[PDB]
RNA sequence: GCCGAAAUAGCUCAGUUGGGAGAGCGUUAGACUGAAGAUCUAAAGGUCCCUGGUUCGAUCCCGGGUUUCGGC
C-alpha cells in the first residue's frame, strides 16, 4: 500500500500559468502526475523529469517554467512523510539533475527549507525534524541547503526541544501525550547528533569564536542536553541518548584536543576542577561540574565516552588508555550500587562496550597497558567476577552481553600475550580445568566452553578429557539443555574437522573425525531412550548432516548392514537401525543433499521398508518416515505413485495418535505435502499447454484421484463414536486440503477443490461436528464450514435450517452445562452465512457484507435478550424452577460468543446498538442481584447441587459478558457505565468470602483494567490509581468484623491488587508497583500494636500472590529480600497466621529465587545457586 | 482422572469420599463402628461416606470439625473451629464422655505450595494436633486414619505414630492424584501408654510432641 | 537473459516507525478441596537465510550472495 501524493491548491494556478495544452514542458507532466491516484505511474513520469531538463541545456539561464516546477517539486517533498516510498523515490531522481541546473535549485530549495524552519505549530515541530533527517541521507538536493543553514536548523532544534520539555512537563497526568512527547525528543537529539558528525563544517575550528552565532546555538544545545541527561522523568533512551549527545558535543567543541581525555576523565569521578575548566564549559555544564549527579547520569556519560571517542590508532595516546581505566573503574564501582533492573541491562551493555573498546586500544597500544590488561590484571578479574556471577541472570539480554564480554576478554588477552611459544596459554588453560569442573546442567558453561574451543582448538579439551562428546550427548534427553548441548558439539566438531585437514593433508581423516563424532551419535541414535532419540533427531542431527552431508553415505552403509543382520536373526542394535536410517534420509532429502533421487532412492528405501515404517510402534519411526515422504528440498516436485499409495495406507492406521505432538507433527507433514501437490500441479499444467515422463496429463489425473481418495479417508474416520484424535486429526487436515487448495481463485488453473466433493450429507457430518464435547473439534468444524464455497443455503432447505435455528433456542436454555457451547456455536453459524429465519426481521425497525452480519448479529442478539428478561423476571419470583427449567447463563453465553466474533471498534448501527447495550447492562446486574447472595450464603425434584451450578454459572457468564463490554472504548459506553461496572467488579472480588467470584470476576477485571489503561481519555485512565489507593487504605484499617475473609489464601484482594497492577504498560514504567510494594512491606513488618495484626496479615497475603505472578516477573526483584526479611521476621511471631502467612510467601519466593522445579525426583543441584550469585543479586541478605 | 467426574455424578460433595471408600475395602475402617470423628472436611465429603456408612443404622453419631463451614448433614454435627486451638479440642473432647468413638479420621492440610518440606512441616503440626484429639478421644484398640505428605523423610512421623497404635500402614488409594506426594497413614489398634493420661509417659509424650530424646540423657556413665 | 516474491522458536504464524523479538501449539514444573484437572498457574525455548555496510545502536535502512519459486 502506497499513499496517493498531493498538492497545495494555490500551487495549481502557478502551475497552471506555465502549463501547455500541447505538453512539451516539464509543467504539463507535473499537471499529470498530480491528478493521478496510483502511485506507481507517478514514479515512472518521476524517472521520465530528469530527460525533459536534461534537453534544455542550451538557454544558459534557467527556464522560469523550470523554475516553477522545481519548486513544486521541493514544497512536494518536503510535505512527503517518511512512510511514503514516493519521498524516496523523488529523492533519488532530483539526485540525477543536469549539472546547469544546480544553482537555481540549490537557492529556490534553500528558500523552501527556510520558510518551513519558521514554523511555530509544536505539534508540527516533528515533520520538520524528520525533514531535516531525510536532506542528510543520500540527498544531495538537501545536503548543501542543511550546510548553508546551520544556525537557522540549529536555532529551530534549539527552540522546539526546549518547548517539548515545557509543553511535557505542563502534560502532566496524560502518558499517551507524554509519551508522544518523549519520541519528539528523542528524534530530535539525535538529529542533532547527525548533524554534528555528518557536516562538512564542524572541522578544523572556525567557528570557535564566542560571537559565531552556531557555537552560540551549540552552546545553547550542549545546555539543553545536560538539563535533559539530570532529569529523571523522562524515559531512560532520552536520558541515554542525551549523554551520547554530550560526549559528542564536548569532543567537538573542546579547542585543545589532547586535554578531551582527561577532562572527561575528570567528569567520570566526579573530581572536576570548578577553575580550570573553560567558561562555556561551566555555563552551559555546571551540573557536571560543582558534583551532585546521579548514578544513571554517570553511567550515561561513560557510555558516551566509550561509544563517541576514536579508540582506533591510538589517537588520544597515554590520556586515553588513563580514560579507558578509570571508566572501568567507575563502572564496576556502579556495578555494585545499581540495583534497578533496567539500570543493571544498561550498565551490562556498557560493559560489553567496554570490552570492545578495550580491543580496539589494545591492538596498538603500549606495553605499560598490556600488563593491566592481560587474563591476570585485577581488570579481567573483575569482569570474570561479573561473568560468572551473572551468566544465568533472569533477563536474556544480561546473558546475552555477558557471553559478548567473555567472548571479547578471551580476545584481550590473545592480544596481550602475541609474544606466544606455544599455542595452550596457561590462563587459558586454567580456565578450562575451571570451567570442566561445573556440573552439565551449567548453561554458561556450555556456552563458555564454546569460545574456549574456537580460542584454543577443540584438540586440547579432548586431550583432557575425550570422553567429553558422549557426556554432552547424554545430557540431550533433557530439553532446555538440547540447545546449549547442539550448540557446543557442532562448535567442536566444526573446529575438530577444521584442525583435521591442518598439516596432516590426506583424506584418512575423516575416518578419525568419524570415530569421533558419528559413532556415538550412531549408538543413541539406534540405543538411546526415546526422549533422547527424538532431542538429538530434532536439534543435533541436522546440524552435523548439513555441516558434512558426505557422512550420509557412511552412516547408511553403517545402518543398512545392521538391518540386514536382522533379517539374519530373524539385537537393539540390529532393531533401531530402521528408525535412525529412516531418520538419516528424512533429513537428507529434506535438505536436497545425496538424496534427492525420485520416490527416495533407487534401493535404500523398499516397500517393506517403508511400509515396516510407516506403522512401526514408536512414534518418532513414523514420523519420520512420513516426513521422508512428504517434506522434500524441491517446493514442487513431483508426487510419485509409489508415495501417494504409501500416504493411503498411512493415513488408514495413524488418525488416532494420542501425543498431541505427535498428531500437531503428522498434520503439519501432511500439509506440506498437499502444498507440494498444489505446487507441482501448476508445472504440470504448464507443461499440458506447451504443445521417461508419463504425460503429464496422466499425473493430473493420477493427482486427482488421490485427493479424492484422501477425502474419502478423511469422511470415512467421521463415523459415530469417533475419539477425539481422530476427529482432531481429520478436521485439521480438511481444514489443510480446504486452504492450500484454495489459492488459484484468482487464476485459472486448479487440480483439486474440496467444495466439489462436500455431498449433502458430508455437510451435515461436519455440521454435527458442533455437538462434540471437545471445543477444539467445534472451532475446527466451524473453520472448516467457513472456508467452503456455495455452502450457506446450497445444501439446506428453508424448513431444515429453521429447525436448526429452533434447536440452537432450545440448547441455550437446557439444564446441561455444556450445551450452551453447542447453541452457540450453531447460533454464530446461522448468522455467518445468513441463514437465519425471516422471522426475527421482526426484532429490529429498518453489499457490505460486514452490515449484513452485524444486522444479523443484532436480531438474534435481541432475540436472546427478550428470552433472557423474561426468565430474569422469572427467577426474581422463585430461583429453583429457574435453576430447573430454564438458567439463565445459557443465554448469556450465547450472547457474549455472538459479540466475540464482532469488531466491536468498528460497528455501524450505534443507533441500535445504544439501547441495547444499556438494556443489557441492566439486565447483567439484575441476573447477579438474583444469583449471588445463594453463592456467599449456602441453599437458601431440584437437588441443591444444580441450583448452585446455576448460580455460579450465571455469575461466570455475567463477567465475562461485563468483561467483553468493557471492549467497547468507551461512543457506546459512558464513563458513568465503566465506573458502574468497575464498581460491580469491586464489589465481588472483596466481598465474596467464598471460592466462587474469586476467580470468576478476575478474568473479567483484567480486562476492563488493560482496557482502562489504553483509553486516550485522562478521566478514565485515572481509575486504576484511585483504585489501588482506596484498597490499600481500606486495607490498612481492616477491622477484622469487616466481609473481608482470611480463608481460601485471602479475601479474593491479591485478585483485585493483580488486575490493578496488570494496568501497568509492559515494561513502561511500574509506578503503582513501588507504591503498592512499599506500603505493603511497611505494613508485614513488626507492629507494637496487638489490633495491627490483621493488617500485616493480609499484607502477607497479598505480597505472597505479587511474588508469582509471571507480569511482576523481573520487576519484583528489588523487593525480595525485604520480602523475604519480612516472611523470616513473621515466622516468629506469636500469633497463627501471621507464621501460616509467612510460610506460604516465602514459599513463593523460595520458587521466585531459584526458579521452578527442573526434575521430578533428584533435585541433585538443579535448584541451586551459588553463594556468590545469591549473595550479589541480594546483598543486603548477607 | 476419572473422580472428579464420579464426585459430581454421584451424591459426593468432592473427589476426596472416594479415597475414603477405596480405604475401608483393603483395611476394613468400618468392621463394628459406632462413633467417629471428622477432623478437618472442607465440604463434608469424609463425613458424607461415614454417615452414609455409619449413620445408616440409625444410632450412629459423627462429629465433623473443620476451620470453614459446611451444608449440614442428617445425622452429623458440625463444628467450625481451629483444631489446633485449645478451645476447639475441648468442645470436641465434650462430645464424648463415656463412650468414646470407635474411630477418628482427619484429612486436613496446609495450603500446598508445591515445595515439599514446608508442607511437611505444616502437616506434621496438624497431625500432632489430630493425634492429640485422638488420643484424647477414640477408645484402645481404635482406628486413627490421617492424611500425610510422603516427602523424602517419612521415618519420623511412621516412629511417633507407632509409639499409640498397634500397626501403622501407608497407603494410597486409586482416586489419590499420582503426581501428588499425599498418602493415608492407617492406624489400626489404638494401645496407648500403660501411664499415660490425656514412667513411661516421660520418653513417649517428649518424642511425640517432638523429635526429643532429652529423656535418655544422664549426669552420670550408662549402666552396663 | 531480464523483472519480481519468499526465508522469524521443535511446529504453525505475527512483527508502523532504528533503542530488550510476540503469540498459539507442543514440552517441563506445581496443585488438599469445589465450579468436565478436558482446569489453573510459572517456567523453558530465537537474535530474525548468509555476508558486508550506514549508525552510538539494525528483524527494520543500503549493497552483494544462497536456497526455493513466479512472470516475460
Ligand atoms: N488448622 C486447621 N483446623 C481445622 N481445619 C483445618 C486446619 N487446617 C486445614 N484445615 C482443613 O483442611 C481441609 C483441607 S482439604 C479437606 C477435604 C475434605 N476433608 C473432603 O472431604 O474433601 C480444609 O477443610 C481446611 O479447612
Ligand atoms: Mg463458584
Ligand atoms: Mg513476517
Ligand atoms: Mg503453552
Ligand atoms: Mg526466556
Ligand atoms: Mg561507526
Ligand atoms: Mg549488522
Ligand atoms: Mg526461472
Ligand atoms: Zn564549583
Amino acid at each position: 500500500q502506497v499513499a496517493a501524493l498531493t498538492i497545495c491548491h494555490q500551487d495549481l494556478e502557478t502551475l497552471k500559468s506555465f502549463a501547455d495544452v500541447e505538453g512539451k514542458n516539464l509543467a504539463s507532466l507535473l499537471l499529470h502526475c498530480v491528478q493521478l491516484t496510483d502511485g506507481v505511474s507517478q514514479i515512472h513520469y518521476i524517472k521520465q523529469i530528469v530527460p525533459l531538463l536534461e534537453k534544455a541545456d542550451k538557454n544558459g539561464m534557467c527556464d522560469p517554467t523550470i523554475q516553477s516546477c522545481l519548486d513544486i517539486l521541493a514544497g512536494i517533498y518536503l510535505s512527503l512523510s517518511l512512510k511514503n516510498p514516493l519521498k524516496k523515490v523523488l529523492a533519488s531522481s532530483l539526485n540525477s539533475l543536469p549539472d546547469f541546473f544546480l544553482p537555481e535549485a540549490m537557492h529556490r530549495f534553500t528558500s523552501r527549507l527556510q520558510e518551513e524552519l519558521n514554523t511555530t505549530d509544536l505539534y508540527s515541530y516533528r515533520k520538520v525534524t524528520d525533514n531535516i533527517s531525510s536532506c542528510m541521507e543520500n540527498f544531495n538536493l538537501g545536503r548543501a541547503s542543511v550546510n548553508n543553514l546551520l544556525k537557522n536548523v540549529l536555532h529551530f532544534l534549539q527552540k522546539s526541544l526546549i518547548e517539548i520539555l515545557e509543553e511535557n512537563r505542563k502534560c502532566a497526568g496524560n502518558h499517551i501525550i507524554q509519551t508522544q512527547l518523549m519520541n519528539d525528543l528523542l528524534v530530535g537529539i539525535r538529529v542533532s547528533m547527525m548533524l554534528v558528525q555528518k557536516v562538512q563544517d564542524f572541522q578544523g575550528n572556525l567557528w570557535k569564536t564566542s560571537d559565531s552565532p552556531i557555537w552560540q546555538n551549540m552552546c545553547g544545545l550542549l545546555s539543553i542536553f545536560t538539563k535533559v541527561l539530570s532529569d529523571d522523568d523522562l524515559l531512560q533512551t532520552v536520558q541515554s541518548t542525551s549523554g551520547l549527545a554530550i560526549i559528542l558535543f564536548i569532543k567537538t567543541m573542546f579547542h585543545p584536543s589532547e586535554k578531551i581525555p582527561h577532562l572527561i576523565s575528570s567528569v567520570l569521578l566526579r573530581s572536576v576542577d570548578c577553575t580550570s575548566v573553560p567558561e562555556w564549559f561551566m555555563s552551559s555544564c555546571r551540573s557536571l561540574c560543582c558534583g551532585d549527579i546521579s548514578q544513571s547520569a554517570v553511567l550515561f556519560l561513560c557510555q558516551g565516552t566509550l561509544a563517541m571517542l576514536d579508540w582506533q590508532n591510538g589517537s588520544m595516546g597515554r590520556s586515553g588508555e588513563a580514560l579507558l581505566l578509570d571508566t572501568a573503574h567507575v563502572l564496576f564501582t556502579l556495578s555494585s550500587q545499581i540495583k534497578e533492573p533496567t539500570l543493571e541491562m544498561f550498565l551490562s551493555r556498557i560493559l560489553a562496550s567496554w570490552t570492545n573498546s578495550a580491543i580496539q586500544v589494545l591492538e596498538s597500544s603500549s606495553p605499560s597497558l598490556t600488563d593491566s590488561l592481560n587474563g591476570n590484571s585485577s581488570i579481567v578479574g573483575r569482569l570474570l567476577e561479573y561473568v560468572y556471577t551473572h551468566w544465568e541472570h533472569p533477563l536474556d539480554a544480561l546473558r546475552h552481553q555477558t557471553k559478548i564480554m567473555f567472548k571479547n576478554l578471551l580476545q584481550m588477552h590473545r592480544l596481550t600475550v602475541e609474544g606466544a611459544d606455544f599455542v595452550p596459554d596457561p590462563f587459558f588453560v586454567e580456565l578450562t580445568e575451571s570451567l570442566l569442573r561445573l556440573e552439565w546442567h551449567i548453561k554458561g558453561k556450555y556456552t563458555c566452553l564454546g569460545c574456549l574451543v574456537e580460542c584454543i582448538g577443540v584438540e586440547h579439551i579432548l586431550a583432557i578429557d575425550k570422553t567429553i562428546p558422549s557426556q554432552i550427548l547424554e545430557v540431550m534427553g533433557d530439553q532446555s539443555l538440547v540447545p546449549y548441548a547442539s550448540d557446543l558439539l557442532e562448535t567442536m566438531f566444526r573446529n575438530h574437522k577444521s584442525h583435521l585437514k591442518s598439516q596432516t593433508a590426506e583424506s584418512s581423516w575423516i575416518d578419525q573425525w568419524h570415530e569421533t563424532w558419528v559413532s556415538p551419535l550412531l549408538f543413541i541414535l539406534c540405543e538411546g531412550n526415546l526422549d533422547q532419540k527424538s532431542y538429538v533427531i530434532d536439534y543435533y542431527l541436522p546440524k552435523l548432516l548439513s555441516y558434512s552431508p558426505e557422512s550420509l553415505q557412511y552412516m547408511v552403509k553403517i545402518l543398512q548392514t545392521s538391518i540386514d543382520a536382522k533379517t539374519g536373526q530373524e539385537s537393539c542394535n540390529s532393531r533401531g537401525a530402521l528408525g535412525a536410517l529412516m531418520a538419516c534420509l528424512r533429513i537428507a532429502r529434506a535438505h536436497g543433499h545425496l538424496q534427492s533421487a525420485t520416490d527416495t532412492w533407487e534401493n535404500l528405501v523398499s516397500d517393506a521398508r517403508i511400509k515396516q515404517g510407516l506403522i512401526h510402534q514408536h512414534c518418532q519411526v513414523r514420523i519420520d518416515t512420513l516426513g521422508l515422504l512428504c517434506e522434500s528440498n524441491r517446493s514442487t516436485e513431483i508426487v510419485s505413485m509409489e508415495e501417494m499409495q504409501w500416504i493411503q495406507f498411512f493415513i488408514t492406521y495413524n488418525l488416532n495418535s494420542q501425543s498431541p505432538g505427535v498428531r500437531q507433527q503428522i498434520c503439519s507433514l501432511l500439509k506440506k505435502l498437499f502444498c507440494r501437490i498444489q505446487e507441482s500441479s501448476q508445472v504440470l499444467y504448464k507443461l499440458e499447454q506447451s504443445k521417461t515422463k508419463q504425460h503429464p496429463s496422466v499425473s493430473l489425473q493420477q493427482y486427482k484421484n488421490f485427493m479424492s481418495s484422501i477425502c474419502n479417508s478423511l469422511f470415512e474416520a467421521l463415523f459415530p463414536g469417533s475419539s477425539y484424535s481422530t476427529r482432531f486429526s481429520a478436521l485439521t487436515i480438511l481444514g489443510s486440503i480446504a486452504e492450500v487448495f484454495h489459492v488459484p481463485e484468482g487464476r485459472i488453473y486448479t487440480v483439486y477443490q474440496l467444495s466439489h466433493d462436500i455431498d449433502v450429507g458430508r455437510f451435515q457430518t461436519l455440521m454435527e461436528c458442533f455437538t462434540s464435547t471437545f471445543e477444539d473439534v467445534k472451532i475446527l468444524a466451524f473453520d472448516l464450514l467457513m472456508k467452503l464455497s456455495k455452502t450457506a443455503v446450497h445444501f439446506q432447505d428453508s424448513g431444515k435450517l429453521q429447525g436448526l435455528f429452533q434447536a440452537a433456542l432450545e440448547l441455550s436454555t437446557s439444564t446441561k452445562p455444556y450445551d450452551c457451547v453447542t447453541a452457540s456455536y450453531l447460533l454464530n453459524f446461522l448468522i455467518w452465512q445468513d441463514a437465519l429465519p425471516s422471522s426475527l426481521s421482526a426484532y429490529l425497525t429498518q453489499d457490505r457484507p460486514a452490515a449484513v452480519v452485524e444486522r444479523n448479529t443484532l436480531m438474534v442478539i435481541k432475540c436472546l435478550m427478550e428470552n433472557l428478561e423474561e426468565e430474569v423476571s422469572q427467577a426474581e419470583n422463585s430461583l429453583l424452577q429457574a435453576a430447573a427449567a430454564f438458567p439463565m447463563y445459557g443465554r448469556v453465553h450465547c450472547i457474549t460468543g455472538a459479540l466475540q466474533k464482532l469488531s466491536l471498534n468498528s460497528l455501524q448501527l450505534v443507533s441500535e446498538w445504544r439501547p441495547v447495550v444499556e438494556k443489557l447492562l441492566l439486565m447483567s446486574y439484575r441476573l447477579s442481584t438474583v444469583v449471588s447472595p445463594v453463592i456467599q450464603s449456602s441453599s437458601p425434584d431440584v437437588t441443591a447441587q444444580m441450583v448452585l451450578v446455576c448460580c455460579w454459572r450465571s455469575m461466570k457468564e455475567v463477567a465475562l459478558l461485563l468483561g467483553m463490554l468493557c471492549q467497547l472504548l468507551p461512543g457506546l459506553l459512558t464513563v458513568e457505565q465503566v465506573k458502574e461496572i468497575g464498581d460491580y467488579f469491586k464489589q465481588h472480588l472483596l466481598q465474596s468470602r467464598h471460592r466462587g467470584a474469586f476467580e470468576l470476576a478476575y478474568t473479567g477485571f483484567v480486562k476492563l483494567t488493560e482496557v482502562l489503561n489504553r483509553c486516550p481519555n485522562v478521566s478514565l485512565q485515572k481509575l486504576p490509581e484511585q483504585w489501588l489507593w482506596s484498597v490499600l487504605e481500606e486495607i490498612k484499617c481492616s477491622d477484622p468484623s469487616s466481609k473481608l475473609c482470611a480463608t481460601r489464601r485471602s479475601a479474593g484482594i491479591p485478585f483485585y491488587i493483580q488486575a490493578l497492577l496488570a494496568s501497568e504498560p509492559k515494561k513502561g514504567r511500574m509506578d503503582l508497583l513501588k507504591i503498592t510494594m512499599k506500603e505493603l512491606i511497611s505494613l508485614a513488618g513488626p507492629t507494637d500494636d496487638i489490633q495491627s495484626t490483621v493488617p500485616q496479615v493480609h499484607a502477607l497475603n497479598i505480597l505472597r500472590a505479587l511474588f508469582r505472578d509471571t507480569r511482576l516477573g523481573e520487576n519484583i526483584i528489588p523487593y525480595v529480600a525485604d520480602g523475604a526479611k519480612a516472611a523470616i521476621l513473621g515466622f516468629t511471631s506469636p500469633v497463627w497466621a501471621v507464621r501460616n502467612s509467612s510460610t506460604l510467601l516465602f514459599s513463593a519466593l523460595i520458587t521466585r529465587i531459584f526458579g521452578v522445579k527442573r526434575a521430578k525426583d533428584e533435585h541433585s543441584k538443579t535448584n541451586r545457586m551459588t553463594g556468590r550469585e545469591f549473595f550479589s543479586r541480594f546483598p543486603e541478605l548477607y | 482422572d476419572v473422580y472428579y467426574r464420579l464426585a459430581k455424578e454421584n451424591g459426593w460433595r468432592a473427589r476426596s469420599a472416594f479415597k475414603l471408600l477405596q480405604l475401608d475395602k483393603e483395611f476394613q475402617l468400618f468392621q463394628g463402628v459406632t462413633r467417629a470423628v471428622d477432623l478437618c472436611a472442607a465440604p463434608g465429603s469424609w463425613s458424607q461416606v461415614l454417615s452414609q456408612k455409619i449413620g445408616g443404622q440409625g444410632s450412629g453419631h459423627v462429629v465433623a470439625v473443620d476451620l470453614q463451614a459446611m451444608a449440614p448433614l442428617p445425622g452429623v454435627v458440625q463444628i467450625q473451629g481451629d483444631i489446633t486451638q485449645l478451645s476447639t479440642a475441648k468442645e470436641i473432647i465434650q462430645h464424648f464422655k463415656g463412650c468414646p468413638a470407635d474411630l477418628v479420621v482427619c484429612d486436613g492440610a496446609p495450603d500446598v505450595t508445591g515445595l515439599h518440606d514446608v508442607d511437611e512441616y505444616m502437616q506434621a503440626q496438624l497431625l500432632l494436633a489430630a493425634l492429640n484429639i485422638a488420643t484424647h478421644v477414640l477408645k484402645p484398640g481404635g482406628c486413627f486414619v490421617a492424611k500425610i505428605f510422603r516427602g523424602r523423610d517419612v521415618t519420623l512421623l511412621y516412629s511417633q505414630l507407632q509409639v499409640f497404635f498397634s500397626s501403622v500402614l501407608c497407603a494410597k488409594p486409586r482416586s489419590s492424584r499420582n503426581s501428588s506426594i499425599e498418602a493415608f497413614a492407617v492406624c489400626q489398634g489404638y494401645d496407648p501408654p500403660e501411664g499415660f493420661i490425656p514412667g513411661p509417659t516421660r520418653i513417649i509424650v517428649p518424642f511425640v510432641t517432638c523429635g526429643d530424646l532429652s529423656s535418655y540423657d544422664s549426669d552420670r556413665s550408662y549402666p552396663l
